[PDB]
RNA sequence: GUAAAUUUAACUGUUAGUCCAAAGAGGAACAGCUCUUUGGACACUAGGAAAAAACCUUGUAGAGAGAGUAAAAAAUUUAACA
């Protein structure tokens, strides 16, 4: 449990110098622009009813 | 009538040990320094330790003066612990602006002021007798003074600019005293 | 203990009053700073007599010219109590290469770029 | 066994004369 | 335990930063 | 006089080199500024977006 | 802002600390006393503080029957009507 909560404030933006600031990498914050196909339309109402009757 | 006085109104006896530092007499108090459940107080003006003869002195002459009935009276100084060896007596510090003693009850600071007055002289230090009428006259006068000086220069700002390399010749300490504390003793006339 | 003495932040920002007693402007800063020794050295702590030499102040009463520049001004700042700090004034702008030659820098912080030494009409 | 010294007039017009020329300087370094 | 004696600078430094009081131009007891 | 007509020829020519150091300094940080803001519209779009977006 | 720094080749001498300011630790919250630390002065000059190693001014290289300055002169006399 305390392992748990350790990583998931290790991954929290700190104010403080941490080790993902010098090794982890530079990236642009802007996201990455998708030029791909659009995703397929999906409807999720029948799509859980199957799967919980399957 | 409204103020009721304690089971045990004389000053309670002062041990002369314990059961179980020059810098503790210097500069302004920073605990004691406002009256608990008593109007009238002794201000300490000065910083000087206190040994057990001190308190034998005081606490006899309160008790005999002041009328249990009238007034009562708490100690706000503890018991002897810093050791001074020549450990040849116990002593207690005193920092300038702290209420040696306490003085409340049915009476007036006219009628107080005598006894603790005279006790006052006696301290190893300056002390004057004090009531909260007076006490928050001499702050509220010393507060006046300095809004309305008219010298453009202070100690204060000479000390902390360092204006003419003046640090040389101060303490690190005459920083936060702004002049007005010149080791154990206080000057008071100073803004 | 004597130590280097670190001034408040304070102590260097000027306010309203000041500006119209002493005559500066805010909003366009002087460029160059008049510096001249007036105490001495002696009887001062050595990092202090060091600051004197790098600015070249080891003559008293010799005016030296200096950037006025937060990395200058720190050096400043540790010597301010031995030094006069003058705005350099240019009433008539930058001297020339024909008017190197006739400069005068007159004791009220203005650098002038004609000296003639002669009368004023009038 | 040192005795006495006193500030006279003109050593406190002496020292208000530094302070006058520190206290320039404190302005013109503020810009 | 006595006032030690102060550095001939500091009771300069002293003598300069002594309270000014202010001064009526007239006098408050002149005046009705 | 010799002597005070060099003194003041070093101190003008003083005066002039610090001024001129001082405003090419200011000049070339402005540059900087200047192309940072145009580096940043320099990748605005290099590929039009067409994945989800219509 | 400045002009010094390191390295190499050689080599010599000095070094038994006094006072002032500051922070501690011992004496007695004595000593021109004991110990440590920070800075200053003193075996480099001169002016001033009464004489003056140690405080302040100032640094020191000559001549002048010129000039502008720095430090630089201690204050104080303490109520009353019936």
């Amino acid at each position: 449990r305390y392992r748990r909560r350790a990583e998931q404030e290790a991954q929290a933006p700190h104010w403080w110098r941490t080790y993902r600031e010098y090794f982890g990498e530079k990236t642009d914050p802007k996201e990455k622009i998708d030029i791909g196909l659009p995703p397929p339309k999906v409807s999720r109402t029948q799509q859980l009813l199957e799967r919980k009757q399957a | 009538e409204d103020v009721s006085i304690p089971e045990k109104p004389k000053l309670r006896f002062i041990e002369r040990a314990p059961l179980v530092n020059l810098s503790d007499i210097r500069g302004p108090s920073t605990e004691a320094t406002e009256f608990t459940e008593g109007n009238f107080a002794i201000l300490a003006l000065g910083g000087g330790y206190l040994h057990w003869g001190h308190f034998e002195m005081m606490r006899l002459t309160i008790n005999r003066s002041m009328d249990p009935k009238n007034m009562f009276a708490i100690w706000r100084v503890p018991a002897p612990f810093k050791p001074i060896t020549r450990i040849d007596h116990y002593v207690t510090p005193v920092k300038a602006g702290r209420l040696v003693v306490e003085m409340g009850g049915r009476c007036e600071f006219e009628e107080v002021q005598g006894f603790l007055d005279q006790v006052a002289h006696k301290l190893p230090f300056a002390a004057k007798a004090v009531s909260r009428g007076t006490l928050e006259k001499m702050r509220k006068d010393q507060e006046e003074r300095e809004r309305n000086n008219q010298n453009p220069w202070t100690f204060e700002r000479i000390a902390t600019a360092n204006m003419l390399g003046i640090r040389k010749v101060l303490s690190p300490y005459d920083l936060t005293h702004k002049g007005k504390y010149w080791g154990k003793f206080y000057m008071p006339k100073r803004v | 203990k004597f130590t280097r003495s670190r001034i408040p932040e304070k102590v260097f920002q000027a306010s309203p009053e000041d500006h119209e007693k002493y005559g500066g402007d805010p909003q366009n800063p002087h460029k160059l700073h008049i510096v001249t020794r007036i105490k001495s050295t002696r009887r001062r702590p050595y990092w202090e007599k060091d600051i004197i030499k790098m600015l070249g102040l080891e003559k008293a009463h010799t005016p030296q010219v200096h950037k006025n520049i937060p990395s200058v001004n720190a050096k400043l700042k540790v010597v301010k109590h031995l030094i006069r700090i003058k705005p350099l004034k240019l009433p008539q702008g930058l001297p020339a290469e024909e008017n190197m030659s006739n400069t005068c820098l007159k004791s009220t912080g203005e650098l002038v770029v004609q000296w003639h030494l002669k009368p004023v009409e009038q | 066994h040192r005795r006495p010294r006193f500030v006279s007039l003109r050593a406190k017009q002496n020292m208000i004369r530094r302070l006058e020329i520190e206290a320039e300087n404190h302005y013109w370094l503020s810009m | 335990r006595h006032r030690r004696v102060m550095h001939f600078q500091r009771q300069k430094l002293m003598a300069v930063t002594e309270y000014i009081p202010p001064k009526p131009a007239i006098h408050p007891s002149c005046l009705p | 006089q010799l002597r005070r007509k060099a003194e003041r020829e070093t101190f003008a020519r003083r005066v002039v080199l610090l001024s001129q150091e001082m405003d090419a300094g200011l000049q070339a940080w402005q540059l900087r500024q200047q192309k940072l803001q145009e580096e940043q519209r320099k990748q605005e779009n290099a590929l039009k977006p067409k994945g989800a977006s219509l």
